[PDB]
């Protein structure tokens, strides 16, 4: 009867959930935004290789 | 014989009630996104082509990162992003396995199920909201010291309106809870109303409105984010 | 059982449906982004591939 | 007569307005930002993806109120405070 | 004076009020969102087909409200909650 | 004071609700379809043949959502739920 | 006391609903679909015989909703259900 | 308890709440269809001559529903049907 | 108890529902009315003299009719129909 | 059941309605009032000086028939007519 | 029967009703004055102090009714006119 | 008849309408100020950082308002004043 009057669970769900943010904050978000790292430093060097391969080549054309 | 309410698991522990149903669905929902999480601690890959996990995982790490980024930069708040993942993924996986098939015929004229959505208790909206609240609270007065803060949201961006002012910080949080417990309690009834149909004819109904239902707790998912989101980054400036 | 059928034929509709006209999108965006993950990796191969052929091209200058 | 039985007729009355408030309200908000969504597709639809991002938050919100209040409304169709 | 009768009174009341804002809600909802296909179609006539996804998925939600309420009224007036 | 009078009574109330609901969302959604009708229209004569669809798809929507309470209706006058 | 009062006073208050929604509704469709109409010939006047063509139609569909509430307002006025 | 009292109550109530949602829909109409004609006119002042035609081709019909409800509002105060 | 009670109750609050309507329809027409002379004012400086022509008839139109709505309610008050 | 309580409690429920619906009224029509304001001023700030002249028309006629409403709340609890 | 709880009662409704229009009316306006403010900031990105002035004069009067209203309200409910 | 009883039931048809407005005026304000931010953002992608500051304002605004009537609708329904 009148459900919404709150319970011990008010807490043992925060309890719970904690426990899951943590989780998250260890083992996915920090790895996650590594790989995104990774792969735009990827990019970044692709791009930069190809402009230095051009470089290069017109370098050696000069010399 | 409607049964609205009536949990069950209901235990008393040192002076304190606790409704063990919502505490079950809570418990499985967090196992769930454990195993999801070490599942991806297991193949976080970039040389190769990432798995499913690794796609979903990124793609929920994108949208909250954009969302900080395009209110307030993460170079200030490095710890919006993992609150913020967690709580749209830990609710969107939460309502989404209520849509599993656990209805079965009480002996009475009515519907029981083994698995409930747990925010159809409001003990676990509220539990959130206040989590968040604190949260950003006390980001703020890290932010902007102890005198400042107080000062700053009483202040408001206009002085002329101080008293409405205090009312949409203690708002704030309201709008976080109840909304919530509302998109997910109305599910709670719908299949229980459902029921009252012959199976023959009850199968369609049921069927559209767990649909309908999935969808709902997919919007409340992203709306509870982004409203988290930009409150942060509303309690987070200068 | 009466109500648990009943809604055991809507879980059952509910999954066809998904499976027939819904799941078709999220595959082809998980192998789209897969492809596209893929194609970024061997870019990066033949991009250093063409670094080093080009250091070659220059060592023989 | 029984009390029980006016403050519970009276109770579902006002739950019954609750609806209809709610009602009212839900339906404004969707229509009005789903006119918004499609007037703002239609003008430059290069913004396809983004139109995205705030409709459903606005939809959200709009469903919030009524949700919220339909909460209330259980509150007084099962029960009801006061009751003697 | 059977309580009853004011108990199924009361439910029917609560049943209309639903039942009428519930179709205020789906009348202002759906009318919106016609207006702005209307418009939509007016202004890209091709895009027809792009303009039917925001639209098919605002009714697909308004009238959403609509049916809870339908569901809701059906317990009042068969099921009333509070019914001796 | 037989209680089937006093249902009757409730039936009319939830009646006059449900007609009056009804009729204002009627009347808006409708309205409005036909001013982004007309808008269209003026922009361009060309678009009437294919203006007609959405807006057939309007007008359609906007009655199911009137009629389907008029029936409600019918059904409360018809036959009460509750009355005995 | 005579239940026959109450009932009349029901269906006279519930009557009273049925016009005020649909009072409430013919008169905002009627202004929309003017507004509309005014728009466009203020635009391009030339064309103001073609306006009336979709107009004359849609207004009236407004004013149908109407003219189905006034006949059901006759029937909780002249015939009133569940009258005894 | 003269049940001629409750009827007549009845009646007065039902009739307040007609009238009322006769001004309800005559001010928005009417509010609807002046925006109109002062957005038309200060468009184009030289179709201010053309433009009322259909302005009062509009607002008339607005009034008329209006008055409409206001003659059955009379029906309901002094030729109160059913009255015993 | 005293007929006079419940047929004087019922006026004044059918008299009171009476002037909320037309507060509803003079807000309404009211403020649609000034934000079009607003805008037309801002388009055109000039056209403050003719602005004024059509302007004065929305409000005259619309305000007229709530002067009615008030008439209509001492008639409820003063001269309550039916009074015995 | 005293007379005067039943007058004093319909004049409750009358006055209550009167002035609800006229802050409905001052509401809409002032919020409409400064959405025209704004516009026109962000469209050009330096028309500001005469776009404040209607405006304060139009807020000043709502109001008006706003606090004239009120009045006769009012009228409804300080010395409520036909008190009996 | 005990008049002053049919007073208390009579006081409560006219109390919601008078400070749920007020509500209704003030987010209402204060929704239309944050949408000409939001379009405005999107129109003239350097008018960012230059609107926000004008708008909160319009949301200050749209807040002062609904106090003002609110005040009212606690009147009837902690001090009830006409109260015996 | 228990009078506390009669005061407990107009205190919960109090607190209904209480929740019913603030939940329309909730959804009203919600879906036009997503209206405003919805045609912003599909204008001007660039200036959605300038549009969520003033947006959540309104909402603000929107919802200080809403959740004020809830406020008051617990006290209606959980502290009832002069509710002996």
């Amino acid at each position: 009867s009148n459900f919404l009057i709150p319970n011990g669970t008010f807490f043992a769900v925060l309890i719970i959930f904690l426990i899951v943010l943590g989780v998250i904050s260890k083992w996915v978000v920090p790895p996650i935004s590594k790989v995104l790292a990774e792969r735009e430093a990827m990019l970044a060097k692709t791009a930069a290789d190809n402009r230095k391969s051009a470089e290069q080549v017109a370098a050696a054309q000069a010399d | 014989a409607i049964h609205v309410g009536h949990h069950t698991l209901v235990f008393e522990l040192f002076g304190m009630t606790f409704n063990g149903d919502t505490i079950l669905a809570t418990a499985v929902t967090a196992v769930i996104v454990i195993a999801l999480a070490f599942y991806l601690r297991a193949k976080v890959t970039s040389t190769g082509v990432p798995s499913g996990v690794q796609l979903f995982w990124e793609a929920l790490t994108i949208q909250m990162r954009q969302q900080i980024e395009g209110s307030i930069g993460m170079k200030i708040a490095p710890f919006v992003l993992p609150l913020s993942v967690t709580i749209f993924v830990f609710i969107l996986i939460s309502n989404w396995l209520a849509v599993l098939p656990l209805q079965y015929g009480g002996a009475d004229g009515a519907a029981a199920e083994l698995y409930k959505a747990p925010a159809s208790d409001i003990n676990f909206v509220l539990a959130l909201a206040l989590f968040v609240f604190v949260c950003y609270h006390a980001a703020g007065i890290w932010r902007r010291g102890i005198v400042g803060h107080p000062i700053k949201v009483v202040k408001g961006h206009v002085a002329f309106l101080a008293p409405i002012n205090i009312v949409e910080e203690l708002a704030k949080p309201i709008s976080l809870a109840l909304r919530l417990f509302g998109n997910i309690f109305a599910g709670g009834i719908l299949v229980a109303l459902i029921a009252m149909f012959p199976w023959y004819i009850q199968w369609f109904p049921n069927a559209v409105w767990k649909t309908f239902d999935l969808f709902v707790g997919l919007i409340q998912a992203f709306i509870f984010s982004l409203l988290t989101i930009l409150y942060f980054s509303q309690s987070m400036e200068l | 059982m009466s109500i648990f059928i009943g809604q055991l034929i809507g879980f059952a509709v509910i999954a066809f449906i998904i499976v027939k006209w819904v799941v078709p999108p999220v595959r082809t965006l998980m192998r789209n982004q897969q492809e596209a993950v893929r194609a970024a990796l061997a870019e990066s191969a033949e991009a250093a591939k063409k670094l080093a052929d080009a250091d070659a091209m220059h060592a023989k200058a | 007569l029984d009390p029980n039985a006016i403050i519970t007729a009276g109770a579902l009355i006002g739950g019954g307005l609750i609806m209809g408030g709610g009602a009212i309200g839900a339906g404004i908000g969707d229509g009005i930002a789903g006119n918004a969504l499609i007037s703002g597709i239609a003008r430059q639809p290069e913004a396809q993806g983004r139109l995205f991002t705030p409709f459903f938050i606005t939809v959200g919100l709009v469903e919030a109120a009524y949700f919220i209040n339909l909460a209330f409304m259980a509150l007084f169709v099962f029960a009801t405070p006061g009751l003697q």
